[PDB]
């Protein structure tokens, strides 16, 4: 009865896709315990700005 | 309760005409809470090797004695582990255990106040005048571990009477009654954490009320030793060795 390029069609999408959320931030966030990690696969320092 | 014994770390005192233990503010010594603290880095608790009694300086009791003073975390910043810790870390908390010791005989007589007064600042005669901003030097505000003498103690060499330095800490020695005075002090500081080389916590003073006095014959020589333990020591912000 229609084509089916205009079924599955998605133009008219008129949400805009949010790829982030605002979360609760009263405070500065607080620090957790940490010790001592000797391994290797994970690299927190290393960054690629 | 005229007995007692103090042992921390590896030292250990003995006294057998004490006069109780003045727990200055009434709260003993403690560690850093976790919501009081600010610096995120994991601090240091070397315990046992800076914990402990450490023995500076002895001074010398005349019957014309004015008084002498001592700042205290300064003290102890170039002796054993607690002074290499207070160098190499820019923060630095703790309380002391202060026992000062002086005997002497049923004979001889005369009264020490020995007290402890936070952020003792010095200030100067101001040139006698009053007209000139002088500044006491850095010899004299923080005098290390052979203390310093009082010039004008009935002033505190601060322009505050004291008569009303009871108000504080202390304890008095006493010749016919007691011979050491122990004075367990918390950390005490508008911060959690402070350096331990440009800030004195408070200062410990120990002046002559009551004159010595005693009859020619009886040794004349009456030292009174200064003998101080760390407490809960803590130390955060690790770098290179720092003198001042
Ligand atoms: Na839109």
């Amino acid at each position: 009865d229609r084509v089916a390029d205009v079924i599955e069609s998605s133009i008219g999408d008129s949400v805009s896709r949010a790829l982030t959320q605002a979360l609760p931030a009263p405070t500065g966030q607080n620090t957790q315990v940490s010790s001592h990690r000797l391994d290797t696969g994970e690299v927190p320092a290393l960054q690629a700005a | 309760d005229r007995v007692a014994q103090l042992t921390i770390g590896n030292s250990t005192i003995t006294t057998q005409e004490a006069a109780n233990i003045i727990v200055g503010y009434g709260e003993w010594p403690s560690y850093c809470s976790d919501d009081d603290a600010t610096a995120v880095d994991k601090p240091t608790r070397p315990d046992v090797s800076v914990n402990r009694f450490y023995t500076l300086d002895t001074k010398l009791w005349e019957k014309s004695s004015k008084g002498w003073y001592w700042k205290f975390p300064d003290v102890l910043t170039e002796t054993g582990v607690f002074g290499q810790n207070a160098q190499f870390h820019y923060l630095y908390r703790s309380g002391f255990c202060i026992h000062v010791q002086c005997n002497a005989s049923k004979f001889h007589q005369g009264a020490l106040l020995v007290a402890i007064l936070p952020e003792y600042v010095i200030g100067t005669v101001a040139g006698g005048t009053g007209t000139e901003d002088s500044h006491p030097p850095y010899k004299q505000t923080q005098p290390g571990a052979d203390g310093f003498e009082l010039q004008h103690p009935y002033v505190l060499d601060a322009g505050i009477p004291i008569s009303q330095l009871t108000v504080c800490p202390h304890q008095w020695i006493n010749l016919r009654t007691n011979n050491c005075a122990t004075i367990i002090v918390p950390y005490m500081n508008t911060l959690p954490f402070d350096s331990a080389l440009n800030h004195c916590n408070f200062g410990l003073l120990v002046v002559p009320i009551s004159p010595l006095d005693f009859d020619q014959g009886a040794t004349p020589v009456i030292p009174i030793t200064i003998t101080l333990a760390p407490m809960c020591s803590e130390f955060a912000g690790l770098r290179q060795a720092v003198t001042q």
